[PDB]
């Protein structure tokens, strides 16, 4: 099971973040399967932001929320996240994650993608 | 033969006392290649219920 992240790493302020998490192992078909997306500053906790399973529920983090689209491209086995108006707090990295099925209870980020330091500058 | 008779005492002659068959070794069954079993890995491996 593979996951790895892709899009521009580095744009100003007021602008938009794009980024695609293309995937190997899983299929957003099955059920229990989901992806979701997890960002960290530097040297900072883990933050949510939104996670999709494999019926398209798109849950959303609240305080994110308003400011985030997440969707997903099953034919190209990838999802696609974005996040408007970006700022230079929010330069972290991030994480495209797995949650599939356990032994009694659904297993949730077992898998992690390899991150995608991005920075918001000038 | 004295079975036959019902006497201690068979007379000089040839008699048919009875007959023999070699009994079936074996036992076996043949079917057909049938090959076509029905989707129940669909409606158990469903991917949505």
């Amino acid at each position: 099971i593979t996951l790895k992240e892709s899009g521009l790493t580095l744009v100003r302020p007021t602008q938009t973040l794009t980024l695609t998490c293309t995937f190997s192992g899983f299929s957003l078909i099955n059920s229990g399967v989901g992806v979701g997306w997890i960002r960290q500053p530097p040297g900072k906790a883990l933050e949510w932001l939104a996670l999709i399973y494999w019926d398209d529920d798109k849950r959303y983090n609240p305080s994110l929320r308003s400011r985030l689209t997440i969707s997903k491209a099953t034919s190209k086995n990838q999802v696609v996240l974005t996040m408007t108006n970006m700022d230079p707090v929010d330069t972290a990295t991030y994480y495209c994650t797995h949650r599939g099925p356990g032994h009694n209870t659904p297993i949730y980020f077992e898998f992690w993608g390899q991150g995608a330091l991005v920075t918001v500058s000038s | 033969t004295k079975c036959t008779l019902k006497s201690f005492t068979v007379e000089k002659g040839i008699y048919q006392t009875s007959n023999f068959r070699v009994q079936p070794t074996e036992s076996i069954v043949r079917f057909p290649n049938i090959t076509n079993l029905c989707p129940f890995d669909e409606v158990f491996n469903a991917t949505r219920f």
